[PDB]
RNA sequence: CAGACCACGGGAUUGAUAGACCAGACCUGGAAGCCUAGUAAUAGGUGCAGGGAACUGGCACUAACCGGCCGAAAACUUA
RNA sequence: GAGUGAGAAUGCAGGCAUGAGUAGCGAUUAGGCAAGUGAGAACCUUGCCCGCCGAAAGACCAAGGGUUCCUGGGCCAGGC
RNA sequence: GGUGAAAAGUACCCCGGGAGGGGAGUGAAAGAGUACCUGAAACCGUGCGCUUACAAUCCGUCAGAGCCCUCGAUCG
RNA sequence: AAGUGUUUAAGGGCGCAUGGUGGAUGCCUUGGCACUGGGAGCCGAUGAAGGACGUAGGAGGCUGCGAUAAGCCUCGGGG
């Protein structure tokens, strides 16, 4: 959640936090997300944010995650499946890849995921 | 904000530059006899 | 500013040169048994197979 | 020595200028390394070399039974082909020219065993 | 905290370099829930509480990868 | 017998360099993820999110263009 | 404006989606392939021999060692 | 220890071999310009000159033609 420290990912302000949101949303449903290498490295923190937010879920939690996510489904899912599934891993839950670059823009591609060892 | 100056239609251009007001005064029936002569594919309007 | 003059053919290909590109650094690696050419970059996804390899 | 197959591809859509640009970091090399560069390469106009490439080796195995083992590029030359013109509106009624600049591309592929 | 690119500085499994987690300093003001007084807004105990990014110390939990390229001596004269 | 000899008249016609592989790629909204077609996809099709207009950036007509309207096929040429 | 005397316009094979190209064929010629008689100048590339990163040049001329190619008998 | 000493080309310059762009030069035309000898020099309400539309079995143009619509009837040429 540090601040990008410059400008920010999608056009101006007020569009990075609802692209994050949306990011997050993506990977906590899918389980893997294929976007650019910044937009994933800005998403690597906001997402163990949330998943330490999950692990730290009793009561209170629920609200601090619905107030950035809005999928009931997706913040549902985070909390029962994920749940205490990392109730023994210290932090560092995501796992970012470099993969080729796309046509057109130059664009470097990266590959979030979530560790399951 | 200009018109552009064109303002198409078609009524006024037939009235302005027809067949009928080109033949009936002497230097447009002249006219359309220079451009006949000259082979244009449309004569008038 | 505008050009006054016409710059000369080696005025103009002396910084032309420079107008190229770095060829980018590979790394042997050995997918369906085979062995082929991946930066070091994408090394890593190789090996799972996130990168296509025509 | 010095057996060769030659191999041309004309009227590609590509600017001479910027098909050199890819073409001096592959020239002098073996076709292996050549055909793994130019594909992980940024700038998107190696693929018509690589096409190019992988023709002059197809023809000179199957044309004159040359190990593609043994290949390597020998020759390119990637010279400027036809240019057509269009123009392109401006500020005050001005019209531009602009240049839809072409390519064609030669290569010389040779066996070299050491 | 070096910087337009470049470049500079530290590290690369013999590591705290960065991200995450814990704790501290600091900012903000008394969080969601329960119960109580009040028909009512509202206040009170759970509560120096809840929340937080740059500062700091631990923690290899995640990324520095089973990885690639350049890169080292003609010779001769006098003392 | 010459329409007979160009180096210039900010001379005319056709091609190409310099400026430069630089600017610009044409506002006041902003795209993201999954699946699919396709050899080639951020820009094509379906599903889920975020944002804009909502006296319109919605609908119907007048003038104007006339088959751009719908279906099947194509990516040389035109989409900055 | 002009392929070629006649389209006899490359069957077939290979790279690729094509464009286009390489073999195999017609044509005397494909340095005649619907971009086609002859195919110059400016422009752009590649390779070959010398040159230059201490050097202040209307960008030439006269002297001038070295390097490179060649004709004769190591020199002229 | 002092001195002498060829050795590098990120790129450019010079001459040559190979090539692309380019469509001039050389050779020709179904075309164009100026004149010689003749024909005939007006066409029309019994609808002129010129145009829109349609016409071949087929998507468009040139030309002929006009719902009898690349054609209808008679008379001579050639095959
Ligand atoms: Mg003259
Ligand atoms: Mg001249
Ligand atoms: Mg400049
Ligand atoms: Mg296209």
């Amino acid at each position: 959640p540090k601040p990008t420290k410059g400008p920010r990912l999608g056009g101006s302000s007020s569009h990075q936090s609802a692209l994050l949101a949306n990011l997050a949303t993506s990977l906590f449903e899918h389980g893997r997300i294929k976007t650019t290498e910044p937009k994933a490295r800005a998403l690597r923190p906001y997402a163990e944010k949330l998943i330490t937010h999950a692990k730290k879920g009793a009561l209170h939690n629920r609200r601090e995650v619905m107030k950035k996510i809005r999928d009931k489904d997706v913040v549902h899912t985070l909390f029962a499946e994920i749940g205490p599934f990392y109730a023994d891993r210290n932090g560092g839950y995501t796992r970012i890849i470099k993969v080729e670059n796309r046509k057109g823009d130059n664009a470097p591609m990266a590959v979030i995921e979530l560790v399951r060892e | 904000k200009g018109k552009r100056t064109f303002q198409p239609n078609n009524r006024r251009r037939a009235r302005v530059h027809g067949f009928r007001l080109r033949m009936r005064t002497r230097a447009g029936r002249a006219i359309v006899a220079n451009r006949r002569s000259k082979g244009r594919r449309a004569l008038t309007a | 500013a505008v050009p006054k003059r016409r710059m000369s053919r080696a005025n103009t290909r002396s910084r032309r040169a420079q107008w190229k590109a770095e060829a980018p650094g590979l790394v042997t690696v050995s997918v369906a048994g085979q062995q082929r050419k991946v930066p070091r970059r994408l090394l890593k996804a190789a090996r799972l197979g996130l990168v296509d390899l025509d | 020595e010095f057996p060769s197959a030659t191999a041309k591809a004309r009227y590609v859509r590509v600017s001479a200028t910027k098909a050199r640009r890819v073409i001096d970091l592959v020239r002098g090399k073996s076709v292996e390394e050549a055909l793994d560069i130019l594909r992980w390469a940024p700038q998107a106009a190696s693929e018509p070399v690589a096409k190019v490439i992988a023709s002059a080796a197809a023809n000179a195995q199957n044309n004159e039974g040359l190990d593609p083992s043994t290949l390597v590029v020998a020759t390119v030359y990637a010279d400027e082909g036809p240019t057509a013109k269009r123009i392109r509106p401006r500020a005050q009624g001005r019209a531009f020219r602009i240049r839809k600049r072409t390519s064609h591309i030669t290569v010389i592929v040779e066996s070299r065993p050491p």
